[PDB]
Protein backbone atom coordinates (compact mmCIF):
# COMPACT_ATOMS: atom_id res chain seq x y z
CA UNK A 1 0.00 0.00 0.00
CA UNK A 2 2.87 2.48 -0.95
CA UNK A 3 -4.34 10.75 -1.75
CA UNK A 4 -5.61 12.93 0.69
CA UNK A 5 -5.43 12.11 4.36
CA UNK A 6 -9.04 12.10 5.00
CA UNK A 7 -9.06 9.46 2.03
CA UNK A 8 -7.60 6.84 4.03
CA UNK A 9 -9.51 3.53 6.14
CA UNK A 10 -10.20 3.69 9.89
CA UNK A 11 -7.64 0.36 9.99
CA UNK A 12 -4.35 1.66 8.05
CA UNK A 13 -1.13 0.11 8.80
CA UNK A 14 0.59 3.77 8.75
CA UNK A 15 -2.91 4.76 11.39
CA UNK A 16 -2.17 1.67 13.35
CA UNK A 17 1.62 2.17 13.47
CA UNK A 18 0.99 5.84 14.39
CA UNK A 19 -1.37 5.03 17.27
CA UNK A 20 0.88 2.39 18.54
CA UNK A 21 3.83 4.74 18.12
CA UNK A 22 2.01 6.86 20.64
CA UNK A 23 1.03 4.35 23.07
CA UNK A 24 4.30 2.69 23.39
CA UNK A 25 5.62 7.34 23.68
CA UNK A 26 3.36 7.57 26.70
CA UNK A 27 5.03 4.13 28.18
CA UNK A 28 8.41 4.78 27.38
CA UNK A 29 7.83 9.14 29.06
CA UNK A 30 6.89 6.93 32.39
CA UNK A 31 10.09 5.19 32.82
CA UNK A 32 11.80 8.30 34.70
CA UNK A 33 9.93 7.63 37.88
CA UNK A 34 11.53 4.21 38.01
CA UNK A 35 14.41 6.67 37.80
CA UNK A 36 13.17 8.53 40.94
CA UNK A 37 14.07 5.76 43.51
CA UNK A 38 17.85 6.93 43.70
CA UNK A 39 16.87 10.01 45.10
CA UNK A 40 16.35 10.92 48.83
CA UNK A 41 13.93 13.51 49.23
CA UNK A 42 10.95 11.82 47.23
CA UNK A 43 12.66 7.97 47.05
CA UNK A 44 10.50 7.10 49.69
CA UNK A 45 7.24 9.03 48.48
CA UNK A 46 7.30 7.30 44.80
CA UNK A 47 7.91 4.03 46.85
CA UNK A 48 5.00 4.53 48.83
CA UNK A 49 2.89 5.09 45.56
CA UNK A 50 4.09 2.03 44.17
CA UNK A 51 2.96 0.06 47.25
CA UNK A 52 -0.51 1.57 47.29
CA UNK A 53 -1.17 1.03 44.04
CA UNK A 54 -1.79 -2.45 44.26
CA UNK A 55 -5.13 -1.43 46.81
CA UNK A 56 -5.75 1.00 44.49
CA UNK A 57 -6.79 -1.85 42.07
CA UNK A 58 -7.95 -3.57 44.45
CA UNK A 59 -10.70 -1.28 44.73
CA UNK A 60 -11.01 -0.71 41.24
CA UNK A 61 -12.51 -4.24 40.92
CA UNK A 62 -15.14 -3.61 42.79
CA UNK A 63 -15.18 -0.34 40.79
CA UNK A 64 -15.47 -2.73 37.85
CA UNK A 65 -18.56 -4.46 39.01
CA UNK A 66 -20.56 -1.17 39.73
CA UNK A 67 -19.91 -0.22 36.12
CA UNK A 68 -20.83 -2.98 34.63
CA UNK A 69 -24.27 -3.27 36.60
CA UNK A 70 -24.86 0.08 35.63
CA UNK A 71 -23.72 0.15 32.18
CA UNK A 72 -25.77 -2.64 31.34
CA UNK A 73 -29.18 -1.55 33.29
CA UNK A 74 -29.00 1.62 31.29
CA UNK A 75 -28.57 -0.27 27.96
CA UNK A 76 -30.88 -2.59 28.30
CA UNK A 77 -33.04 0.14 28.96
CA UNK A 78 -32.32 2.91 26.12
CA UNK A 79 -31.43 0.71 23.36
CA UNK A 80 -34.47 -0.07 22.02
CA UNK A 81 -34.29 4.06 21.14
CA UNK A 82 -31.58 3.97 19.08
CA UNK A 83 -31.28 6.86 16.16
CA UNK A 84 -29.32 8.30 13.36
CA UNK A 85 -31.22 10.50 11.61
CA UNK A 86 -28.28 11.21 9.51
CA UNK A 87 -26.47 13.25 12.02
CA UNK A 88 -22.97 14.63 11.37
CA UNK A 89 -21.40 12.51 14.67
CA UNK A 90 -22.62 9.62 16.85
CA UNK A 91 -21.63 8.67 20.53
CA UNK A 92 -20.69 11.04 23.33
CA UNK A 93 -17.72 12.28 21.77
CA UNK A 94 -19.43 14.82 19.37
CA UNK A 95 -19.86 18.97 19.74
CA UNK A 96 -23.81 17.54 20.62
CA UNK A 97 -23.90 14.16 22.75
CA UNK A 98 -26.18 11.83 21.44
CA UNK A 99 -26.56 7.94 21.68
CA UNK A 100 -24.77 7.60 24.66
CA UNK A 101 -26.41 4.67 26.09
CA UNK A 102 -26.73 2.79 22.60
CA UNK A 103 -24.77 0.13 22.75
CA UNK A 104 -22.84 -1.80 25.64
CA UNK A 105 -19.62 -0.33 24.45
CA UNK A 106 -21.02 3.81 24.24
CA UNK A 107 -22.80 2.96 27.59
CA UNK A 108 -19.42 1.95 29.52
CA UNK A 109 -17.80 4.69 27.48
CA UNK A 110 -20.71 7.61 28.92
CA UNK A 111 -21.10 6.22 32.58
CA UNK A 112 -17.18 6.22 32.49
CA UNK A 113 -16.58 9.87 31.65
CA UNK A 114 -19.60 10.78 34.05
CA UNK A 115 -17.08 11.04 36.81
CA UNK A 116 -15.57 13.51 35.20
CA UNK A 117 -18.56 15.34 34.67
CA UNK A 118 -17.70 15.29 30.62
CA UNK A 119 -21.47 13.94 30.32
CA UNK A 120 -23.98 16.18 30.01
CA UNK A 121 -27.48 15.96 31.33
CA UNK A 122 -29.18 15.94 28.16
CA UNK A 123 -27.92 12.28 27.24
CA UNK A 124 -30.66 10.94 29.86
CA UNK A 125 -33.66 12.32 27.16
CA UNK A 126 -35.33 10.54 24.45
CA UNK A 127 -36.24 12.63 21.17
CA UNK A 128 -39.14 10.99 22.13
CA UNK A 129 -41.74 11.49 24.66
CA UNK A 130 -41.42 8.99 26.27
CA UNK A 131 -41.58 10.66 30.03
CA UNK A 132 -41.60 7.78 32.19
CA UNK A 133 -38.52 6.21 30.54
CA UNK A 134 -36.60 9.37 30.56
CA UNK A 135 -37.23 9.95 34.23
CA UNK A 136 -36.24 6.11 34.98
CA UNK A 137 -32.70 6.80 33.15
CA UNK A 138 -32.18 9.77 34.71
CA UNK A 139 -32.38 8.29 37.81
CA UNK A 140 -30.63 5.34 37.12
CA UNK A 141 -27.78 7.69 35.87
CA UNK A 142 -28.08 9.68 38.75
CA UNK A 143 -28.01 6.64 41.04
CA UNK A 144 -24.87 5.35 39.77
CA UNK A 145 -23.25 8.89 39.85
CA UNK A 146 -24.35 9.37 43.42
CA UNK A 147 -22.46 5.71 43.96
CA UNK A 148 -19.73 6.33 42.24
CA UNK A 149 -18.54 9.88 43.04
CA UNK A 150 -20.11 9.87 46.75
CA UNK A 151 -19.64 6.47 47.89
CA UNK A 152 -16.81 4.76 46.30
CA UNK A 153 -14.54 7.49 45.66
CA UNK A 154 -14.70 8.59 49.69
CA UNK A 155 -14.51 5.28 50.37
CA UNK A 156 -10.98 5.32 47.87
CA UNK A 157 -9.69 7.96 50.21
CA UNK A 158 -10.39 6.92 53.25
CA UNK A 159 -8.97 3.54 52.35
CA UNK A 160 -5.57 5.25 50.96
CA UNK A 161 -5.37 7.00 53.83
CA UNK A 162 -5.48 3.75 56.20
CA UNK A 163 -3.04 2.33 53.65
CA UNK A 164 -0.50 5.32 53.72
CA UNK A 165 -0.85 5.57 57.30
CA UNK A 166 -0.03 1.82 57.81
CA UNK A 167 3.31 2.17 55.14
CA UNK A 168 4.44 5.40 56.42
CA UNK A 169 6.97 3.62 58.99
CA UNK A 170 7.89 0.86 56.67
CA UNK A 171 8.22 3.55 53.75
CA UNK A 172 12.24 4.09 54.43
CA UNK A 173 13.20 0.51 53.98
CA UNK A 174 11.51 -0.21 51.33
CA UNK A 175 13.13 2.88 49.78
CA UNK A 176 16.24 1.43 50.75
CA UNK A 177 15.86 -1.78 49.09
CA UNK A 178 14.48 -0.50 46.04
CA UNK A 179 17.59 1.51 45.68
CA UNK A 180 19.89 -1.01 46.46
CA UNK A 181 18.09 -3.34 44.09
CA UNK B 1 -49.42 -6.33 27.26
CA UNK B 2 -49.22 -9.26 24.87
CA UNK B 3 -52.76 -9.91 26.07
CA UNK B 4 -54.46 -6.83 25.68
CA UNK B 5 -52.38 -4.27 23.25
CA UNK B 6 -50.81 -4.93 20.12
CA UNK B 7 -51.54 -1.66 17.60
CA UNK B 8 -49.07 -2.07 14.99
CA UNK B 9 -47.31 1.27 14.99
CA UNK B 10 -43.66 2.98 15.71
CA UNK B 11 -42.44 3.36 19.05
CA UNK B 12 -42.55 6.88 19.29
CA UNK B 13 -46.60 6.76 19.08
CA UNK B 14 -46.89 4.89 21.77
CA UNK B 15 -48.51 6.25 25.52
CA UNK B 16 -45.77 7.78 27.86
CA UNK B 17 -47.50 5.18 30.62
CA UNK B 18 -47.81 2.06 28.27
CA UNK B 19 -47.04 -1.11 29.58
CA UNK B 20 -43.95 -1.81 27.98
CA UNK B 21 -42.37 0.75 28.53
CA UNK B 22 -42.89 0.40 32.51
CA UNK B 23 -42.37 -3.32 31.17
CA UNK B 24 -38.90 -2.34 30.18
CA UNK B 25 -37.84 0.25 32.63
CA UNK B 26 -38.71 -2.67 35.73
CA UNK B 27 -36.90 -5.13 33.74
CA UNK B 28 -33.84 -2.44 33.79
CA UNK B 29 -34.09 -1.99 37.55
CA UNK B 30 -34.53 -5.69 37.90
CA UNK B 31 -31.03 -6.33 35.45
CA UNK B 32 -29.41 -3.31 37.65
CA UNK B 33 -29.99 -5.47 40.75
CA UNK B 34 -29.45 -8.77 39.19
CA UNK B 35 -25.72 -7.52 37.93
CA UNK B 36 -25.00 -5.91 41.77
CA UNK B 37 -25.99 -9.56 43.33
CA UNK B 38 -22.47 -10.21 42.54
CA UNK B 39 -20.78 -8.17 45.20
CA UNK B 40 -22.22 -11.22 47.74
CA UNK B 41 -19.60 -13.54 45.73
CA UNK B 42 -16.46 -11.95 46.57
CA UNK B 43 -16.60 -12.70 50.34
CA UNK B 44 -15.41 -16.17 49.49
CA UNK B 45 -12.19 -14.26 47.35
CA UNK B 46 -9.15 -14.03 49.59
CA UNK B 47 -8.92 -10.69 48.29
CA UNK B 48 -11.73 -8.63 47.28
CA UNK B 49 -13.57 -10.04 50.75
CA UNK B 50 -12.67 -7.69 53.12
CA UNK B 51 -12.28 -4.33 51.47
CA UNK B 52 -16.13 -5.52 50.69
CA UNK B 53 -17.24 -6.40 54.21
C1 LIG C 1 -31.10 8.73 43.17
N1 LIG C 1 -31.55 10.05 42.77
C2 LIG C 1 -31.69 10.35 41.49
O1 LIG C 1 -31.44 9.53 40.67
N2 LIG C 1 -32.12 11.56 41.12
C3 LIG C 1 -32.26 11.86 39.72
C4 LIG C 1 -33.65 11.51 39.20
C5 LIG C 1 -33.92 12.16 37.85
O2 LIG C 1 -33.36 13.44 37.88
C6 LIG C 1 -32.41 12.49 42.02
O3 LIG C 1 -32.84 13.74 41.58
C7 LIG C 1 -32.27 12.21 43.41
C8 LIG C 1 -31.84 10.96 43.73
N3 LIG C 1 -31.77 10.86 45.08
C9 LIG C 1 -32.15 12.03 45.57
O4 LIG C 1 -32.19 12.33 46.94
C10 LIG C 1 -31.03 11.75 47.47
C11 LIG C 1 -31.16 10.72 48.39
C12 LIG C 1 -30.02 10.13 48.91
C13 LIG C 1 -28.78 10.57 48.50
C14 LIG C 1 -28.63 11.60 47.58
O5 LIG C 1 -27.38 12.06 47.13
C15 LIG C 1 -26.25 11.99 47.97
F1 LIG C 1 -25.80 10.71 48.13
F2 LIG C 1 -26.53 12.56 49.17
F3 LIG C 1 -25.23 12.70 47.41
C16 LIG C 1 -29.78 12.18 47.07
N4 LIG C 1 -32.45 12.86 44.59
C17 LIG C 1 -32.92 14.23 44.79
C18 LIG C 1 -34.44 14.16 44.92
C19 LIG C 1 -35.24 14.40 43.81
C20 LIG C 1 -36.61 14.33 43.93
C21 LIG C 1 -37.19 14.01 45.14
CL1 LIG C 1 -38.96 13.92 45.29
C22 LIG C 1 -36.39 13.76 46.25
C23 LIG C 1 -35.02 13.83 46.14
Amino acid sequence: YSNPRESWDMWHPTLVAEALFAIANIFSSLRLISLFTANSHLGPLQISLGRMLLDILKFLFIYCLVLLAFANGLNQLYFYYEETKGLTCKGIRCEKQNNAFSTLFETLQSLFWSIFGLINLYVTNVKAQHEFTEFVGATMFGTYNVISLVVLLNMLIAMMNNSYQLIADHADIEWKFARTK
Amino acid sequence: AHNKFHDFADRKDWDAFHPTLVAEGLFAFANVLSYLRLFFMYTTSSILGPLQI
